[PDB]
């Protein structure tokens, strides 16, 4: 009768509502994922950065060395 | 009787109520799973671009201070070989 033909529709509006929640658990999860695999790769190439500006900063040292040895000599 | 037919009336409009009700709901589910699919790959995209500029940063990087070591080795080298008493 008609509270089993209501009853029927809330249903079906119930199927949809959980079918489109674990779709968006899927999604979530491969944001998730896809954003772990780069935050990985950025934090190698922020510590190549500090290798690089510290082999920059000993490169300069040596060049201070040489040229004031350089001024010293004649 | 009559209200027997006036049901079975009631009973014959839901079971065309529940087949346009799940194939509209089944339109907008493959939409919504469409647009997901779209937000995925707009967000690997700009993680890649992200990632692709930095590298090119890094490379830049490198070739700046490799230059910059070999004029210093050649000129230290070239300032030895005239320092040469005898
Ligand atoms: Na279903
Ligand atoms: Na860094
Ligand atoms: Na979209
Ligand atoms: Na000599």
């Amino acid at each position: 009768g008609s509270h089993m033909w209501q009853r029927e529709e809330e249903e079906l509006k119930q199927r949809f509502m959980q079918r489109v929640k674990e779709k968006e658990a899927t999604f979530k999860e491969a944001e998730k994922e896809l954003q772990d695999k780069f935050e990985h790769l950025k934090m190698i190439q922020q510590e190549e950065i500090r290798k690089l500006e510290e082999e920059k900063k000993q490169l300069e040292g040596e060049i201070i060395d040489f040229y004031k040895m350089k001024a010293a000599s004649e | 009787g009559s209200h027997m037919a006036q049901m079975e009336e009631e009973r014959r409009e839901h079971v065309a109520k529940m087949k346009k009700m799940e194939m509209e709901m089944e339109q907008v589910f493959e939409m919504k799973v469409k647009e997901k699919v779209q937000k995925l790959k707009d967000s690997e995209a700009e993680l890649q671009r992200r990632h692709e500029q930095m590298k090119k940063n890094l490379e830049a990087q490198h070739k700046e201070l490799e230059e910059k070591r070999r004029q210093f080795e050649d000129e230290k080298a070239n300032w030895e070989a005239q320092q040469r008493i005898l």
